[PDB]
């Protein structure tokens, strides 16, 4: 149905993302029982380690444009991936390196996320009907590689203990490689137009000296989350002011504040969410017993299930009201089921969990898929490095909201926890529900200024 | 996934016994082991446990006297038994749930030893 390099590019997507996500899946646990940070700090920790993985995307497609190509800076995006997975496995026996390499995973996403999507959008002539369907099957390649990881990182971690599971994640970005380059020969008239001149050195080495500084910096952050957020804090508030004062921009920038409460709230998937699970839901379903971190891989499942589904199947900010309905109704399921639903123990069934992640799930197929993607049909280099910033700030905002559910590490009774855990997720549905009006009330308003 | 228990036993009143869980695969370092007993005619009911944080919980009637503790090394969760009174006596069982929290009851555990027979008996010297 499709060319030969989609399938070469869906195969590269699928595993980088299984690298990424079992990283993921994991990261939140790995702070609290091998780090011993407490879930406070575990859940600020992530959210800044997740804020640079996204806030730096911008640069590997300026990298990818501009300085070394499309393909080139694929390969150099996965190997300094599989560096920092590699990396991180040794951090078990030198902890002192856990920044670094989480510095380098973060830096290495920045190089690659843009580019295998923009390859793709290359292998198609320019109005081919196939593209639609072709994204759309990407999308799955992520998920499908995000299902995989989320659901047997964990198991595997409590197997083998954490060495594996990273290492694990670094030959999931070997055999990206190598599929790379055993289907090179596939895109050998695909790519940007630096693809096709010779390497420039100088470039390659401003892009090497440039990404070091990076993993040093971005180290420094995660540290030290107090000055991250005081760096987040003005630049966003500066980029805000030179972008006011400089009405289709007017649309592009409401949107990008909705996004980012809907940002804000995926956040919770790996870190308050996570640990409601493990807390206050029973641990089998089906009769088979399960990891309660593996819940976090019913994210994809849905998304796989349900992308084809509504590809079959108002416009713009209607779209992006419909997904905030639905991300407020996840947390308002998680809070019901905790006041409501719950056992004389205090334990809930994952069968709530389960529906929980089929709103988010929803919420995320009409927001985040549909972003940037209809941002760009609203508009430039300045709204896309602030629409990774935004997201970036979204993140650190997220761990931050996490940490109200944080758990003492002497606390046993779930019946101590559940009170938190739904104060906290019925504040968060009240409070995006809000959101979600305002939305549909402007969304007229917004319909009119996209004419 | 399967724990194995041992050093249950026969004792006299006040007397004292260690009961121990191990698992097999898993490490058992991300698991809350409760132990649970049954008495003769009753169900199994939440004695002590530890979670996978060091967090403690106790039924009230064995509070000082029973002590969980946990041997990250050994990979082994121990149960000591001091001041044993006859109506100690039960088959013990260790149970394992992810995580920190200690639900109290069976339900909330997945993983579950086969049980051990605690016998303590009246029995006294003759003064
Ligand atoms: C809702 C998403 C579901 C995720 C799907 C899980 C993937 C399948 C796991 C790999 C093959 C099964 O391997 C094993 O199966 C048993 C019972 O099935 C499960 O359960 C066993 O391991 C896990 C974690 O190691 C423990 O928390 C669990 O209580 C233990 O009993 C695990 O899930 C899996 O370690
Ligand atoms: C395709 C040719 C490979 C070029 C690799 C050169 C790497 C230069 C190392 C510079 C060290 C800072
Ligand atoms: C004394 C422990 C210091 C660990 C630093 C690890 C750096 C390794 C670079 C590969
Ligand atoms: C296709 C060759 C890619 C070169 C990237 C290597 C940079 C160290
Ligand atoms: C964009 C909202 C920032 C809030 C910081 C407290």
């Amino acid at each position: 149905q499709q060319p030969r390099p989609f399938f070469m590019i869906f195969f590269v997507e699928l595993w980088e993302r299984f690298g990424y996500y079992g990283v993921q899946g994991v990261l939140a646990v790995f702070f609290v029982k091998q780090l011993g940070f407490s879930q406070e700090q575990a859940f600020v920790t992530f959210g800044a380690f997740a804020a640079l993985v996204y806030g730096l995307i911008s640069i590997g497609g300026y990298v990818g444009d501009h300085l070394l190509g499309t393909k080139r800076t694929i390969v150099l995006g996965a190997l300094v991936l599989a560096i920092g997975y590699f990396m991180t496995g040794m951090s078990l026996l030198k902890p002192d390196l856990i920044f670094i390499a989480l510095g380098t995973i973060a830096v290495g996403n920045g190089l690659f996320k843009a580019n295998p999507a923009s390859l793709l959008s290359k292998c198609y002539p320019p109005k081919d009907p196939r593209l639609d369907g072709a994204f759309t099957l990407f999308y799955m390649s992520i998920n499908i590689g995000s299902l995989i990881a989320l659901s047997l990182a964990p198991v595997i971690a409590d197997r083998f203990g954490y060495s594996v599971t990273y290492n694990l994640c670094g030959a999931g970005l070997i055999i990206a490689l190598l599929v790379y380059i055993a289907c090179r020969g596939m895109v050998k008239d695909i790519g940007s137009e630096p693809d096709f001149r010779p390497m420039s050195f100088s470039k390659l080495l401003y892009v090497l000296l440039g990404s070091v500084v990076m993993i040093f910096v971005c180290a420094w952050l995660m540290h030290n989350v107090e000055v991250a957020n005081l760096v987040l804090i003005v630049l966003s508030i500066v980029v805000t002011i030179i972008f006011f004062r400089q009405n289709k921009m007017f649309v592009a920038f409401v949107l990008m504040l909705e996004a980012v409460v809907f940002y804000i709230l995926y956040a919770q998937m790996p870190t308050s969410l996570n640990f409601f699970a493990i807390n206050n839901v029973h641990h089998e379903i089906l009769g088979f017993s399960i990891n309660p971190v593996s819940f976090q891989a019913l994210n994809p499942f849905w998304v796989v299930l349900a992308s084809p589904i509504l590809a079959g199947i108002l416009s713009m900010p209607m779209k992006f009201t419909l997904g905030m309905f639905m991300c407020s109704l996840g947390f308002l399921t998680a809070a019901a089921a905790g006041m409501w639903f719950a056992d004389a123990q205090g334990l809930t069934s994952p069968w709530f969990i389960v529906l929980v992640y089929l709103f988010q799930s929803l919420g995320e197929l009409f927001i985040s898929a549909l972003g940037l993607a209809m941002i760009a049909a609203l508009v430039m280099g300045f709204i896309l490095g602030m629409w990774f910033l935004t997201q970036a700030a979204a993140f650190l905002l997220g761990g931050y909201v996490a940490t109200f559910t944080a758990v003492p590490d002497n606390i046993t009774d779930p019946l101590e926890t559940l009170p938190v855990y739904t104060n906290v997720f019925g504040k968060i549905g009240l409070v995006t529900l809000g959101v979600a009006v305002v939305m549909l009330l402007m969304v007229p308003w917004l319909k009119r200024m996209i004419a | 996934v399967q724990l194995v228990e041992s050093g249950g036993g026969l004792v006299q009143a006040g007397g004292s016994l260690r009961l121990s869980c191990a698992a097999s695969g898993p490490t058992l370092s991300n698991y809350a082991v409760g132990w649970f007993r049954q008495a003769p005619g009753k169900e199994r009911e939440f004695v002590a446990g530890i979670n996978w944080s060091s967090g403690l919980r106790y039924k009230d009637v064995v509070k000082g006297r029973f002590t969980v503790s946990r041997d990250n090394v050994k990979d082994t969760v121990y149960l000591q038994m001091n001041s044993l009174k006859p109506e100690d006596t039960a088959v013990y069982y260790c149970a394992a749930r992810f995580g920190g929290m200690l639900p109290l009851q069976p339900s909330g555990y997945a993983n579950w030893g086969q049980g051990t027979q605690v016998t303590v008996s009246s029995h006294h010297h003759h003064h």
